[PDB]
């Protein structure tokens, strides 16, 4: 019997005894996370470890099977995903440590907080005081002042942690046949083996350059507009040529700029489209909510939910004593059980993320019979914008014109499209340059370009000539900043954030394709099309049994990431921005700073 | 004149694993095919060879009731020319079937909280079954090229595996019981005609 | 192998008792047992299979029942056409075995043989062979044991025995034994005797002749 | 009218070959499984050899392996067995059995055996035919008889008094000797009164060698 034949018998068995396993995980989960309690607690820590340990098992018998005797691509694929050995190749203690410093610096991010001058009992976290004070306050000393207590009461604690989980990362980078542990991390997008669907490594690094490169005029005029506000807002502390304080960005870190919207506001005076009222109004609940997106989706051809899913889901809070945690998620516990957890309310808000839900629940509905090992998308950008693109759709004024919640004498008006164009901006654009950065500095950290003792000198270096910011206190060695962001210290992957912002506007654009909609891209709705249905069904079905590339084009017909749909969508405001930004400078000076 | 008995197939109390599905005869019956076919409460009826639309005036030797239970989708596998787990190791039917199937559901009978493992399906086997071929062995299974001495190691394996109910599994994922009817035509008593 | 073991091998019954068979297995064979009939110069033809199934067309009185390696079967009315052996048969796996067969008779009272003695004819002598002839009529069970002595000397491995069936009108059998010698053999000795022994009999019956 | 039909019986000489047939009619042949049984003389049922319905399988018992093959002709409805290297203890009555149910009929496709023929006997030999020799038993109420020895092959019919005598008449079943040849005695219980008055004679028919024998009994 040929290799093969072994390793199709091992797979039929393990998936075998892992659908139930994973089952009984799932709904111990489930229990857990929609009732609290100390029983849930260890009912599904006893559920996690016989699923790591059964994990652990078959991968040892797995590499068994030499990968070069097998020649089946769905095979081969499930044989390398149960083959991976992971952080397992190193010694005992130095795992021991590594888990050490990972659990101190989780508790250290977590619990970290302030204490208030002369008040040594009134002391916050960064969860909500800190929070209010950055989404809200525009203060300039109380918000500098919270800059400076958070970047130095936690940086500091974490750099050497921080040194050393860099040490450990990479010694078990390169101990599993990898350059670094940034290759690590990029070895999600590689594919091999197919002809006319190859991706190495190294292409990533060029397709995130050439996606920037032309992403930059852009950057460059919503920078020129929100600095000259910043200017109207901030005197004496902002140069006509300088870059941006990164205290006064609505954010810790000058990720997202949203909270900037009522410092940016075209017109102030035409309010933003809310239907909350019209819901109240209507006698609206959450079932009706989840009816009406139950129905959108059925129009497009897509099928309703079954009778579990109305039975089992938890669309409302318990409120009373039974206490649960109310993150919109949404559940595929396998053998065909599909569920949401929301804290669903009558607004628009969870209007649109009722239908985030769904999709999620739709997409994990579509490759219920693929294998085990294959259930999950193409690749880590695919999952969340197939979310998003339903709440995309959804928010249009026709859909709710079409519900009832609008009044059928309501007119729209080029102001407020051009309101909800820029706090779409605010949101989507900004943090782009920021992910581009924060990746290509920890790429170069782990592969050794950054010594320890200029890693700050660094890490403000390319704020003033990338992300156009310069800091307002000089910061030494001693601060490690850069850690104390949740994707630093946590060992998450941040690349991925990138890639789905420019994935989901490939989407929908094919979608509008595919609805025959016409007018500007982000008016368009794709109710009542089987068309686009279908063409989204297609790639829902395929998990992850095709590499990412084939399944992307089965959507938007291009096996690339591509950058031109984000700007078709922002054109308008594009237009608007350079009507308005005549009489200004288009650029950065990377030398002020506001401590002179 | 005696009607023939059917609570002893449908209203069973316990049902048969699919590797080793129950059978028994009957005759000497006025069976009516009209009353379950028209009952309004199984959800599979199909009847190859024969048509069930009134034909209840028809004479057969014996008749031969089958009866297990399977997964939702897994009923469809019960079939002449079908293939999969159940149609090639635990249960088969000849090409030229004549016969009928009936299925209904039964989550609310044979569905337990935490899993009810009292139903198994044979996984492997050397090769496909016969029609009406039932295997009761428990020899374990070599998939490799050395002897397994008996015991279930690296590459040997138990042939059965236990299916696993639960009461909120899918419409797929559901325990199901089919009953299979045939009938045999002798020359001789054709005992079994049901007026 | 499979080996099925049948004991006893013989059985006697009057009219409206009840009869109970039993047969045994070496192995576990579940349900896979069948039971057989089959009357003198008849074909067998089978009354219960699966181990508890009837058949078509046969009295609603016989009875099977068991499992794994011990089954028995039950007749409940003994009737006149209810007299045959009966053979157990495995269909579990090949080779598939029957078993050794038990037969049923007719009770009755005991009843002693009439025995009687043939020396050979002076025609047979002529040709060189002796046959010397041993005769028991109308007893019964059918259990009995025959002996041959020539000059006291016990003869084994020179005779031979045939038995009848029961008669119709009163139940009975009839035994035959047949001793052959040499004409050279028969000359040197003088008396020759058979030996009955029986249930219906207190001692053995001796006959003896003198050349 | 479900029937089967066997044929191919006769006498062979040791080291020979033999081919038994059966044919069925009634059922629809090409879903069954089939069988064979063997009956010695005198003694109980053995079990020989099975084909499956389509002829995928077939099994023999170990005392016939390498000597005997069984086949299936469905197309012609009809069942074949081929004997080789054949000897003494191969005698016997042949039955070939049709099974209850289709197909497999249950497990394994080894069911019951619902529908038998009537058998053809088998018999291996070296002796050839021989006449039957009479001799005479006459008694010393009374008994006497009638011992035939040395025939060849079976049956003989002994009546007495051409059939005027029939009351106490007891004709035993034949039994082989070791020289190859068969015997037997037939006898007869008379009133000694009618001893010297009446005269016995028994006559004994041999048809495979169409001899007819009348011997009187003498006191
Ligand atoms: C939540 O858990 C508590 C204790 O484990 C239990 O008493 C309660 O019934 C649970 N709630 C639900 C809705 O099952
Ligand atoms: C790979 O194996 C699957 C079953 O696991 C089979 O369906 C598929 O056809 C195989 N690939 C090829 C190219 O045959
Ligand atoms: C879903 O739609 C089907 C129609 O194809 C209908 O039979 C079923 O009842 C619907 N389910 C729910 C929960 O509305
Ligand atoms: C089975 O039991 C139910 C319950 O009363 C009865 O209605 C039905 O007639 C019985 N027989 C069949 C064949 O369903
Ligand atoms: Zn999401």
């Amino acid at each position: 019997s040929t290799i093969e034949e072994q390793a199709k018998t091992f797979l039929d068995k393990f998936n075998h005894e892992a659908e139930d396993l994973f089952y009984q995980s799932s709904l111990a989960s489930w229990n857990y996370n929609t009732n609290i309690t100390e029983e849930n607690v260890q009912n599904m820590n006893n559920a996690g470890d016989k699923w790591s340990a059964f994990l652990k098992e078959q991968s040892t018998l797995a590499q068994m099977y030499p990968l070069q005797e097998i020649q089946n691509l769905t095979v081969k694929l499930q044989l390398q995903a149960l083959q991976q050995n992971g952080s397992s190749v190193l010694s005992e203690d130095k795992s021991k440590r590594l888990n050490t410093i990972l659990n101190t610096m989780s508790t250290i991010y977590s619990t970290g907080k302030v204490c208030n001058p002369d008040n040594p009992q009134e002391c916050l976290l960064l969860e909500p005081g800190l929070n209010e004070i950055m989404a809200n306050s525009l203060d300039y000393n109380e918000r500098l002042w919270a800059w400076e207590s958070w970047r130095s009461e936690v940086g500091k604690q974490l750099r050497p942690l921080y040194e050393e989980y860099v040490v450990l990362k990479n010694e078990m980078a390169r101990a599993n046949h990898y350059e670094d542990y940034g290759d690590y991390w990029r070895g999600d997008y590689e594919v091999n083996g197919v002809d006319g669907y190859d991706y190495s490594r190294g292409q990533l690094i060029e397709d995130v350059e050439h996606t920037f490169e032309e992403i930059k005029p852009l950057y460059e005029h919503l920078h020129a507009y929100v600095r000259a506000k910043l200017m109207n807002a901030y005197p004496s502390y902002i140069s006509p040529i300088g870059c941006l304080p990164a205290h006064l960005l609505g954010d810790m870190w000058g990720r997202f700029w949203t909270n900037l919207y009522s410092l940016t506001v075209p017109f102030g005076q035409k309010p933003n489209i809310d239907v909350t009222d019209a819901m109240v109004d209507q006698a609206w609940d959450a079932q009706r909510i989840f009816k009406e997106a139950e129905k959108f989706f059925v129009s497009v051809g897509l099928p309703n939910m079954t009778q579990g899913f109305w039975e089992n889901s938890m669309l409302t809070d318990p409120g009373n004593v039974q206490k649960a945690v109310c993150h919109p998620t949404a559940w595929d516990l396998g053998k065909g059980d599909f569920r949401i957890l929301m804290c669903t309310k009558v607004t628009m808000d969870d209007f649109l993320t009722a239908h985030h839900e769904m999709g999620h629940i739709q997409y994990d509905m579509a490759y219920a019979a693929q294998p085990f090992l294959l259930r999950n998308g193409a690749n880590e950008g695919f999952h969340e914008a197939v979310g998003e693109i339903m709440s995309l759709s959804a928010a249009t004024p026709k859909h709710l014109k079409s519900i009832g919640l609008l009044s059928p004498d309501f007119q729209e008006d080029n102001e407020t499209e051009i309101n909800f164009l820029l706090k779409q901006a605010l949101t989507i654009v900004g943090t782009l340059p920021f992910t581009y950065m924060l990746e290509k500095w920890r790429w170069m950290v782990f592969k050794g370009e950054i010594p320890k003792d200029q890693w700050m000198k660094k890490w403000w270096e390319m704020k003033r000539e990338i992300v156009g910011v310069v800091e307002p206190v000089p910061h030494d060695e001693t601060y490690c900043d850069p850690a104390s962001l949740f994707h630093v210290s946590n060992d998450y992957s941040f690349i991925r954030y990138y890639t789905r912002t420019l994935y989901q506007f490939q989407f929908q654009e094919a979608l509008c394709q595919a609805a025959k909609h016409e007018g500007p891209l982000h008016k368009c709705d794709i109710s009542n099309s089987t068309e686009a249905g279908q063409k989204l069904f297609n790639m829902l079905r395929l998990g992850k049994s095709e590499p990412w590339t084939l399944a992307l084009e089965n959507v938007v017909g291009a096996k690339n990431m591509n950058v031109r749909p984000l700007l078709n969508y922002f054109e308008p405001l594009f237009t608007w921005l350079k009507d308005q930004n005549k009489n200004s400078f288009v650029g950065w000076s990377t030398d002020w700073s506001p401590y002179a | 004149t005696n009607l023939c008995p059917f609570g002893e197939v449908f209203n069973a109390t316990r049902f048969a694993s699919v590797y080793a599905w129950n059978r028994k005869r009957i005759s000497n019956c006025v069976a009516d095919y009209s009353v379950l076919y028209n009952s309004a409460s199984f959800s599979t009826f199909k009847c190859y060879g024969v048509s069930p639309t009134k034909l209840n005036d028809l004479c057969f030797t014996n008749v031969y009731a089958d009866s297990f239970v399977i997964r939702g989708d897994e009923v469809r596998q019960i079939a002449p020319g079908q293939t999969g787990k159940i149609a090639d190791y635990n249960y088969k039917l000849p090409d030229d079937f004549t016969g009928c199937v009936i299925a209904w559901n039964s989550n609310n009978l044979d569905s337990k909280v935490g899993g009810n493992y009292n139903y198994l399906y044979r996984l492997f086997r050397k090769s496909n079954l016969k029609p009406f071929e039932r295997d009761i062995s428990t020899e374990i299974y070599q998939a490799g090229s050395t002897p397994c001495n008996g015991v279930e190691g690296f590459n040997c394996y138990f042939p059965l595996q236990s299916y696993g109910f639960q009461p909120t599994n899918g419409v797929g994922y559901q325990p199901y019981r089919v009953v299979v009817l045939s009938f045999e035509l002798l020359h001789a008593p054709a005992t079994v005609c049901g007026p | 192998d499979i080996q099925m073991t049948q004991s006893p091998s013989s059985l006697s019954a009057s009219v409206g008792d009840r009869v109970t068979i039993t047969c045994r297995a070496s192995q576990s064979i579940s349900s896979y047992l069948n039971w057989y009939q089959q009357k003198p110069g008849k074909a067998p033809k089978l009354l219960i299979y699966a181990a508890s199934s009837l058949q078509s067309g046969v009295p609603s009185r016989f009875s099977g029942s068991g499992s794994g390696t011990d089954f028995t079967l039950t007749i409940s009315s003994l009737q006149p056409e209810d007299f045959a052996t009966y053979y157990c048969q495995q269909s579990y796996s090949t080779p598939l075995t029957f078993g050794g067969g038990i037969k049923v008779d007719i009770k009755r009272t005991v009843a002693a043989p009439s025995v009687f003695i043939f020396p050979p004819s002076d025609e047979q002598l002529k040709s060189g062979t002796a046959s010397v002839v041993c005769l028991l009529n109308n007893f019964y069970p059918r259990e009995a044991k025959v002996q041959w002595k020539v000059d006291n000397a016990l003869q084994s491995g020179n005779s031979q025995e045939s038995v009848t069936e029961q008669d119709s009108k009163d139940s009975t059998y009839s035994l035959s034994s047949t001793l052959t010698l040499s004409k050279a053999d028969y000359e040197k000795h003088k008396v020759y005797a058979c030996e009955v022994t029986h249930q219906g009999l207190s001692s053995p019956v001796t006959k003896s002749f003198n050349r | 009218q479900v029937q089967l039909q066997e044929s191919g019986g006769g006498v062979v000489q040791p080291g020979r070959s033999l081919r038994l047939s059966c044919a069925a009619s009634g059922f629809t042949f090409s879903r069954y499984g089939m069988h064979w049984v063997r009956q010695a003389p005198g003694k109980g049922l053995e079990w020989v050899a099975v084909i499956w319905y389509d002829g995928s399988n077939k099994y023999y018992a170990d005392s016939v392996k390498g000597r005997f093959t069984i086949s299936r002709d469905n197309s012609k409805n009809t069942l074949y067995l081929q004997m080789n290297s054949l000897r003494a203890d191969d005698t016997a009555v042949y039955y070939c059995a049709k099974q209850e149910g289709t197909y497999c009929s249950g497990g394994s496709c080894y069911s019951g055996l619902d529908y038998w023929g009537q058998g053809t006997l088998v018999t291996v030999s070296s002796a050839s035919t021989k006449g039957p020799s009479v001799f005479p038993l006459a008694p010393s109420t009374a008994a006497l008889g009638c011992l035939v020895k040395d025939y060849f092959p079976e049956p003989v019919t002994v009546s007495w008094n051409s059939g005027a005598l029939t009351s106490g008449v007891h004709t035993f079943p034949a039994v082989l000797q070791s020289s190859g040849l068969y015997s037997l005695s037939s006898v007869v219980t008379v009133p000694s009164s009618s001893l010297g008055t009446q005269t016995y004679i028994c006559n004994v028919n041999h048809k495979p060698s169409n001899t007819k024998v009348d011997k009187r009994v003498e006191p």
